[PDB]
């Protein structure tokens, strides 16, 4: 019998560690992230700290309660919908061009909001983008801020120094430079988002089925397989704009702010060219019709 | 605490009168009941001969004569309001007169709801039983035997729960009455079995009667049966027999009293709510309008065309009827008039003539019996008739006149408008004025009368707005203004609205016979009260208590407000202290904080009981009148160590007055001492009483003297003096505290010298000096 | 309109029919008594009110057991502050329905109590077991005779027995005819008349419920006044004041004042965010517009029903469990500014039901407001 915070009974595990919980005062369902005290890789106290900063922007989930219960650190938060990786699987590993372009728009803005509050996500992958529930079922939430790093001071806006020699995460969507041990900035979030888009466009990436015994070996193929494949090759047979986006991100200087209006315009104009409406009818909405 | 209350003028209203043979089998008597007072008269050819006047320790709620078998003369049954019952007898031996108690007891039930149509006492024609309807659903029967000296009684269950009127009919003791139910109103009969202790089926079937039946009349033999009187009809039900009549002469007003002229029930006297006097005269039934008397509470034919009219609202009359002498019409002529100060709905004390001895001027009576009365020290009363109802009165020395609010009834017109019913003081002024405005149904019209203090003529009459109701009157100076003004606070009253949402405070001035509206301020509710407060005007508008300043622009400017829990019906003020009240005894104390310009509640006391008036005795004491005719005193302790005690008012005086007070008044009627202070009050029966404070020493002394006096003085009906004066409501009865019955102390001067010695047995002449000093206060 | 008003008062959601008692316990008025206090209860219990309960902790279950054997009555404290643990007044609750259940091995007891008698707290004492017993003084119930019965002319007593706008005008002119002898008008005596006050309140209840006034509504002013007191969505400091009142004439009078002055119902935490208005209040239960209900884990919510709310955001999706109003579902509702919980939204389940959507608001999250 696990009631967290005085009010949240944990019904079941809905992710792994994300748990459905129910508030015993009202009946409201919430999500509870359980992290062991004296765990190997502690982040919950960090995430609870970032969520206080990011509170207020659209697509950022509300925190109910952080604290300790029994042996654990507890994060009680909004219950969201499926992830984009969940919904990809629902659609049989295939998104239309409309669903990518619509998803491109919200995804760009989510990453932008975090960038404004002075942090880089460093974990841009479909698993961390989630639709909401109920009134928020067309809204996209960017979550899991365990890997989020400050990149500039809040008042002086001075950027973090250029380093090399850091450890990359999810190799699949990392940037070229972040494999090369170069320190990450806003550009590397943008370049990441772009791989996520192409991975919707083609059922897989050119560096996806590269197997090797150890994780160091898994990364090494992918990192140089990516360096081997031109952005034109990767986006071939898809609209020019996708290649223009990736060329832009990798065109950025370390400290240099991305032009979010330009990146959102590329797909918004393309969305217009393809004679689509932004009617929040995604591929998955059709399968439920 | 420890106050002394004493009667200044006994009650004058007549709430009942009977005729019979009570002092002698040969004499004809007129017995009059004035609340606590019983008056006995011998009916001579000349007039009425006063024979004996007794006081009772109770409010006479029933008074009937009856002559059982074996008695030489009638006996008198009396039931007081507190349910003391009794039978009395007149015994005289030479010069000594005594009212001896033949039987007595209290008939109250531990459980029961007081009936809607009131107490009803009836006595069987054969003197077999006394029937009482004290509570709904029960009929109490006291059996008339020699061996019932305790007046023991049993109840019979009464299915008809809404009984209007009931009389014993003229073989078995039969009652006929009228009940009200969804079906309608009906007339029914029951026999009463003393042996069975229940009801049996009555002689004649239940008949469906008029939906306004309010009065039952038992016709004696040879006619028998009963007469049921309603708003439109007068029917005669005697078993099977029926003779209904619906005369238009009676349709105008409801008939409220009746009297059997002829012993065989041939002709009856009828009187309505408006003073008309009728004659009711079995094959045929008919009515005749005889003339106009005072509004009758009770009628009683005496002999040789003379009648006594007892008047609760107005003055009591002996009138001569000329029913015979058929050359001239039936006409009523007033032989004698007896003063009735009641109801006193307001009064004031003015030093009119002697400039040392105060004079009491009241608003008294209602409707056509409305009048002023000027009372000065055996009391002397001068009756200024008004033919409409006075409601407030105040004096204005500067303009040597009185300001009086009043009200008259007018009926809606066919033309669109209203027509008065008779001339009245507001319509016969020498100068008049009306406020600037913005079917047959009664409409109430309110005026400000201006009245010469010397002649008592109606110099000016100002009429107020349509549907405006005048509530408060003041005479005073305000601000830096040398002028003195009449200020009337009003309320707009429409039948659809339930609480007053508009009102006015109107500043008049009386100069050179001309009354002018100096200023008018409109407020958002009823102005229940106003008082002059240290050069400002303190006006209560519903639950707000507001303070006004008189600008040099001759305007009222709001200085502060104070919103209370309660509606501010009563206002009073001593110093910077204010006493706020409401109809439910909710007392409040405020104090004006001049350094802050606002009000600050000092204390309160909420004990739910209906409250009729309040008055500031001293800085620490407040005197009130509260439900079931009681007086009380509340007290403040500004010294107390805790703030929970210092904002609490302690109940320090409880007294069963026996009268319904309407106004308290600081002042005296004597030439301006063991007593401190003087509060005069007036009541619904027209009683005037005097309230004044004592010392703990003088209180304790008189208190011992009361108990002794109670051991020696013979109470008519053997009613205990402690029981009578005990604080009374239907829920609680507590013994009286903090009050000295000055009417009992003063009765010492009337007890016999041997009895005086018995009381003084710790010197009787030493006590007579104390009592005589105490008679010098009124 | 198309859902049984009787289903919510049955409290069928609690489960199978409970054991019912028929007896009654009433301490004689003004009597000092010590009565135990259920530790977790926070409600300010008006008399004549049903309080559902589900007790889980072992100390609570034991305490109900003793009561079902003794006089069955516990003390419900009206708290000035809960954390202060201070209370000046409260009400006796008599248990009249119970059921014991052994769920997942743990003993559980479900109770329906009813408020009986107002009291003044003389002393509170927590015993060595953690359960606290209350020194209490039973506050009497004030009944006043008619206003003018005393000043009634015995001859004029006839006016009293009396036969809608034309009827109340004749009622006021006859029952209050003897105001001619007193200094106050007849219409002011009707501002203190129980039957006149109640008929003014019945006019406001019919605006909330289509139910005929005749049967549902009690004739006795004391029972009528307490029934109305229970269904007013006011705040606790007001209700503690209303409880302090002993006279129905005043209780009925402070009730009409509240129903006319306060027209807006705003979030208590914001004080300024408007949630709904008295125009939207409506009765979907027999006991009135507002009733007391228990959540599966024992929390008890006083749930006022309104057709329309605003400034509420829904959280989650409709659920059909524990539906205090069966045939309806619920979506937890938060205040749009402070995110405090305000109540639940009820959404029908069969299209034939009416109303198809309604709202249920928990009194403790509201604040009655006077406009301007
Ligand atoms: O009509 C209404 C409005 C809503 C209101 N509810 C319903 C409810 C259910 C609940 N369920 C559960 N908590 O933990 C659980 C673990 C497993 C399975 C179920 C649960 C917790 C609280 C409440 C509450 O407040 C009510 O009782 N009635
Ligand atoms: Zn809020």
């Amino acid at each position: 019998e696990f009631i967290v915070g005085g009010k949240y009974k944990l019904v079941r595990k809905i992710g792994s560690d994300i748990y459905l919980a129910i508030n015993i005062t009202n009946g409201e369902e919430v999500a509870v992230k359980l992290e062991s005290q004296k765990a190997r890789h502690p982040q919950l106290l960090y995430e609870s700290k970032l969520y206080k900063i990011l509170q207020g922007g659209v697509g950022i989930p509300h925190i109910r309660w952080y604290g300790q219960e029994k042996d654990y650190n507890v994060l009680v938060m909004d219950l969201l919908g499926p992830s984009l990786e969940d919904l990809f699987n629902f659609c049989s590993r295939r998104f239309t061009m409309k669903t990518v372009l619509m998803l491109a728009d919200q995804m760009i803005s989510r990453i932008e909001y975090v960038h404004t509050k002075n942090f880089i996500h460093r974990d841009i992958k479909p698993d961390n983008f989630l639709m909401g529930i109920g009134r928020h079922c067309n809204k996209l939430f960017l979550i899991d801020f365990g890997l989020a790093k400050k990149y500039r001071d809040n008042r002086t806006r001075q950027h973090i120094p250029y380093r090399e020699d850091k450890n990359l995460g999810t190799a699949r969507y990392a940037s070229i430079n972040a494999h090369l041990g170069i320190e990450q900035s806003r550009r590397d979030d943008m370049e990441s988002l772009g791989y996520v888009l192409m991975y919707f466009n083609r059922t897989s990436l050119p560096w996806q089925g590269l197997k090797a015994a150890t994780k160091k070996q898994k990364y090494e193929k992918i990192s140089e397989k990516k360096m081997s494949t031109p952005v034109e090759v990767l986006c071939k047979g898809f609209p020019a704009e996708f290649a223009m986006y990736l060329n832009y991100c990798r065109g950025l200087r370390f400290e240099e702010a991305p032009d979010y209006m330009y990146l959102r315009q590329l797909f918004r104009i393309l969305f217009r060219t393809l004679n689509h409406q932004y009617d929040y009818t995604f591929d998955w909405t059709m399968l439920k019709q | 605490s420890y106050n002394y209350v004493v009667t200044a003028q006994k009650p004058t209203a007549v709430n009942g009168c009977v005729t019979g043979h009570f002092t002698s089998a040969e004499d004809l008597n007129l017995l009059i009941a004035k609340n606590t007072r019983l008056e006995i008269y011998v009916v001579t050819a000349e007039g009425l001969r006063p024979v004996k006047e007794v006081g009772m320790y109770g409010k006479i709620a029933v008074m009937e004569l009856f002559r059982p078998k074996g008695e030489s003369k009638d006996l008198l049954f009396i039931l007081t309001a507190k349910y003391n019952a009794c039978i009395l007898e007149y015994k005289q031996s030479g010069e000594s007169i005594d009212i001896i108690t033949r039987a007595h007891g209290n008939v109250q039930d531990r459980i029961g709801r007081p009936s809607e149509t009131g107490i009803i006492g009836i006595i069987d024609p054969e003197c077999r039983m006394i029937g009482l309807r004290l509570y709904d659903g029960l009929f109490k029967v006291i059996p008339l035997d020699r061996d019932n000296k305790e007046l023991k009684a049993f109840n019979i269950r009464l299915e008809e729960l809404h009984v209007i009127d009931v009389k014993f009919l003229y073989q078995a003791p039969t009652i006929c009455f009228v009940y009200q139910d969804p079906q309608g109103r009906h007339v029914k009969t029951y026999e009463v079995s003393l042996r069975e202790k229940e009801f049996n089926k009555g002689p004649w079937k239940q008949e469906n009667v008029e939906a306004e039946a309010s009065m039952v009349i038992a016709v004696p033999e040879p006619f028998g049966g009963a007469i049921i009187i309603g708003q439109e009809s007068i029917t005669y039900h005697n078993g099977d027999k029926y003779l209904a009549i619906a005369p238009p002469i009676i349709k105008q007003s409801t008939i409220v009293c009746h009297n059997r002229v002829d012993p065989n029930g041939s002709r009856y006297l009828l009187g309505d709510m408006e003073g008309r006097l009728f004659m009711l005269l079995l094959k045929d039934l008919r009515v005749e309008l005889l003339g106009e008397t005072s509004i009758a509470e009770c009628l009683t034919y005496l002999d040789n065309g003379v009648v006594f009219v007892g008047s609760r609202l107005g003055d009591s009359q002996l009138v001569k009827l000329n029913v015979d002498s058929n050359e001239q019409g039936s006409y009523v002529v007033a032989m004698e008039t007896f003063t009735n100060l009641g109801p006193i709905v307001d009064m004031c004390v003015v030093d009119l003539e002697r400039q040392g001895q105060g004079q009491l001027v009241t608003c008294s009576g209602a409707f056509k019996e409305g009048s002023l009365r000027i009372i000065r020290n055996k009391l002397h009363i001068r009756t200024v008739p008004l033919y409409e109802s006075p409601r407030k009165i105040c004096y204005q020395e500067v303009s040597q006149c009185f300001g009086v609010l009043s009200s008259r009834i007018e009926v809606q017109d066919t033309s669109g408008g209203t027509t008065a019913l008779r001339p009245s003081a507001s319509t016969q002024a020498l100068s008049s004025s009306v406020s600037s405005s913005k079917f047959g149904e009664e409409v109430e019209v309110h005026n400000l009368l201006i009245i010469d203090q010397h002649t008592f003529e109606v110099l000016h009459a100002h009429q107020f707005l349509q549907n405006e109701y005048a509530l408060s009157l003041v005479s005073c100076k305000l601000g830096k203004d040398p002028n003195t003004y009449f200020i009337v606070g009003t309320a707009m009253v429409y039948p659809e609205e339930a609480e007053p949402k508009q009102g006015r405070i109107v500043v008049f001035q009386y100069s050179d016979g001309k009354l002018q509206t100096v200023a008018e301020k409109e407020v958002k509710g009823a102005v229940y009260s106003m008082v002059e407060f240290n050069g400002k005007l303190l006006a209560s508008i519903n639950s707000t208590v507001r303070l006004y300043e008189w600008t040099t622009e001759k305007e009222l400017r709001t200085e502060c407000n104070h919103y209370n829990n309660i509606m501010a019906l009563y206002l009073k003020t001593k110093g910077d202290f204010i006493l706020v009240g409401d109809l439910m005894r909710s007392v409040l104390l405020l104090a004006y904080k001049p350094m802050e310009g606002n009000f600050e509640e000092i204390a309160r006391d909420f004990n739910p009981n209906w409250m009729s008036a309040v008055e500031i005795l001293d800085d620490d004491n407040f005197l009130g009148a509260e439900n079931a005719f009681n007086l009380f005193v509340c007290q403040k302790d500004s010294a107390a160590t805790t703030d929970e005690e210092r904002q609490h008012l302690q109940e320090v005086g409880l007294f069963h007055l026996g009268e319904f007070v309407n106004v308290f008044c600081h002042g005296s009627l004597v030439m301006q001492t063991p007593t401190q202070g003087s509060v005069l009050f007036g009541t619904v029966n027209g009683m005037i009483g005097l309230v004044t404070s004592l010392s703990e020493s003088w209180y304790n002394l008189l208190l011992d003297m009361q108990n002794r006096l109670n051991k020696v003085i013979k109470s008519v009906g053997k009613i205990e003096h402690s029981f009578w004066r005990s604080f009374h409501t239907e829920r609680k009865t507590e013994p009286a505290t903090g009050f000295i019955d000055g009417d009992l102390i003063e009765s010492f001067l009337d007890i016999s010298r041997p009895k005086m010695q018995e009381v003084v047995a710790n010197t009787a002449d030493d006590l007579i000096k104390v009592v005589e000093e105490l008679t010098r206060i009124h | 309109i198309n859902f049984d008003t009787s289903l919510p008062t049955s409290h069928t959601y609690l489960g199978a029919d409970m054991e019912e008692f028929h007896g009654r316990t009433l301490h004689d008025d003004d009597s000092c008594q010590v009565i135990p206090v259920l530790p977790q209860v926070m409600m300010i219990l008006i008399p004549g009110q049903t309080l559902p309960l589900q007790l889980f902790h072992p100390q609570e279950v034991s305490m109900v057991r003793n009561l079902i054997q003794k006089d069955r009555t516990f003390a419900v404290l009206a708290y000035s502050n809960v954390q202060e643990r201070e209370a000046q007044f409260g009400t006796t609750a008599e248990i009249y329905a119970y059921r014991e259940e052994q769920d997942f091995g743990i003993e559980i007891v479900k109770v329906k109590a009813i408020g009986r008698q107002r009291f003044k707290v003389l002393e509170l004492r927590t015993q060595s077991d953690g359960i606290q017993q209350a020194k209490v003084q039973i506050l009497p119930e004030c009944v006043l005779p008619s206003t003018m019965s005393a000043v009634q002319l015995e001859s004029l007593n006839k006016c009293q027995i009396f036969p809608s706008y034309k009827w109340w005008q004749k009622y006021q002119k006859r029952k209050f005819h003897c105001a001619n002898l007193t200094s106050w008008p007849r219409w002011l005596y009707s501002l203190y008349d129980a039957e006149t006050l109640m008929d003014r309140i019945k006019k406001q209840l019919r605006e909330w419920d289509e139910n005929l006034k005749d049967d549902s509504l009690p004739s006795n002013p004391i029972d009528f006044s307490y029934r109305v007191a229970a269904c007013l969505p006011i705040d606790d400091v007001l209700r503690i004041q209303l409880l302090k009142i002993g006279s129905a004439i005043q209780r009925l009078r402070c009730e009409l004042d509240i129903m006319n002055k306060c027209t807006s119902l705003c979030c208590k935490q914001c004080q300024e965010t408007e949630i709904t208005t008295k125009n939207e209040i409506f009765s979907l239960s027999l006991c009135g517009p507002m009733a007391a209900y228990v959540n599966p884990h024992g929390y008890v919510h006083e749930t006022l029903t309104v057709y329309k709310a605003c400034n509420l955001n829904l959280i989650g999706r409709p659920s059909t469990e524990h539906s205090w109003f069966p045939g309806y579902a619920w979506t937890v509702a938060q205040c749009k500014i402070c995110a405090s919980h305000i109540g639940w939204k009820f959404t029908a389940t069969k299209k034939d039901m009416s109303p198809q959507k309604f709202w249920g608001l928990t009194r403790s999250a509201l604040l009655p407001t006077i406009p301007d």
